[PDB]
């Protein structure tokens, strides 16, 4: 299946905390991915014979910035790919990946940003999750903060991950308080707030843009993991999430037969559909990724082993596991990313190394 | 639990 065809290491020797292929690449352009670590983001092109061609980095003016995360979208007018980055300074930067110019930046969290995700249908809706316990939804077309997901009934410690579902109607977040929380964004209130965000132009009005303050998740559980929950992804109506306890759990809110859209905020049950165990992944901030079609799931561990689960089976617990090791790959893997066509898998490590695996 | 191996 996958063979390791190349690796390299970036000059800073600090952890690479994230990697993302650009799935908005144009037809016939080469496959491109971004790595984030130290105070930089770097872009690379994949070519034949395993070649990983260095392009150009964005390096923050602050030597104390530490980028943790990035996410791709495109300009909704021009179609050109854009790259969002954020980390310990709690500043989101929107980067033109061609020139690596910082086009604009957003401050709110003031506090470390642990993850960024873009809405699956609307390239302007960017979600950030913070060390300050909140999530925020931004509209990067009109430069507005649409809503803050917080309150004492929100997370009570750093939020580490979040994911929108397929249509972008709800978000599942998770973090250091051991919980997973659901926030619906297709409520009348949230749909109106999005609509109003698009109508906002500070040059044609006197008002500040009002953000929603969302203080009540639509569902919450602490019954999946018993430690920091550091990665979550929807799989249709089910959830995949992990902690630092050497398992990915496949679960859903409520009882086995309960529709996700009839779950009420007081729902006190969850249903466990399976659990994928693996070894030596006790440190936290270790993210799995899926391929475009959500046929598979890849995770690295803290000693440089990859696990890949084939989810193309009739029930989540029947997933088929493949492992990939290389004798020289021994550092902690923080994140993986598949190319859009699934032909390439990249893993990035705590020693600033980058590993390329082709089918 | 730590973030990075010691």
């Amino acid at each position: 299946s996958f063979k390791c065809v190349n690796s390299l290491k970036e000059d800073h020797n600090q952890p690479l905390f994230g990697v993302q292929f650009n799935w908005h690449s144009k037809e016939g352009d080469p496959l491109v991915f971004a790595t984030v670590g130290s105070n930089r983001v770097t872009l690379y092109e994949c070519h034949s014979q395993g070649e990983i061609r260095l392009l150009q980095s964005y390096v923050d003016a602050d030597a104390d910035e530490n980028f943790y995360t990035c996410a791709w979208t495109y300009d909704s007018n021009t179609s050109h790919p854009l790259l969002a980055v954020a980390g310990s300074r709690g500043i989101i930067r929107i980067i033109n990946p061609i020139t690596m110019q910082c086009i604009k930046h957003y401050v709110g969290h003031g506090n470390a940003i642990n993850e960024l995700k873009f809405h699956p249908r609307d390239p302007n809706l960017l979600l950030s999750v913070s060390k300050d316990h909140a999530l925020r939804l931004w509209n990067i077309q009109t430069d507005t903060l649409v809503a803050i997901f917080g309150g004492v009934e929100g997370h009570r410690d750093e939020v580490l991950s979040a994911d929108y579902d397929l249509l972008g109607e709800k978000i599942m977040s998770c973090g250091m308080d051991h919980s997973l929380k659901l926030w619906r964004i297709n409520s009348k209130r949230m749909m109106n707030a999005i609509k109003e965000s698009y109508d906002y132009n500070p040059n044609k009005t006197n008002r500040p843009f009002i953000s929603q303050k969302i203080h009540f998740p639509d569902f919450s559980t602490r019954d999946i993991h018993r430690n920091y929950v550091d990665c979550v992804r929807w799989l249709g109506d089910l959830i995949l999430s992990k902690s630092c306890e050497n398992a990915i759990v496949c679960w859903k809110p409520g009882k086995m037969e309960d529709d996700i859209d009839k779950i009420k905020p007081s729902e006190s049950n969850v249903t466990i559909l399976g659990r994928f165990d693996y070894s030596q992944c006790d440190i936290w901030y270790m993210r799995f990724s899926m391929d475009f079609w959500q046929k598979m799931l890849a995770l690295g561990n803290q000693v440089g082993k990859l696990y890949v689960w084939d989810l193309e089976v009739e029930d989540p617990h029947k997933a088929k596991c493949t492992t990939l090791t290389h004798h020289k790959c021994g550092a902690a893997i923080r994140q993986t990313s598949f190319s859009r066509d699934s032909s390439i898998l990249i893993a990035v490590c705590d020693d600033a190394s980058i590993w390329r695996w082709d089918r | 639990h730590r973030k990075v191996l010691r």
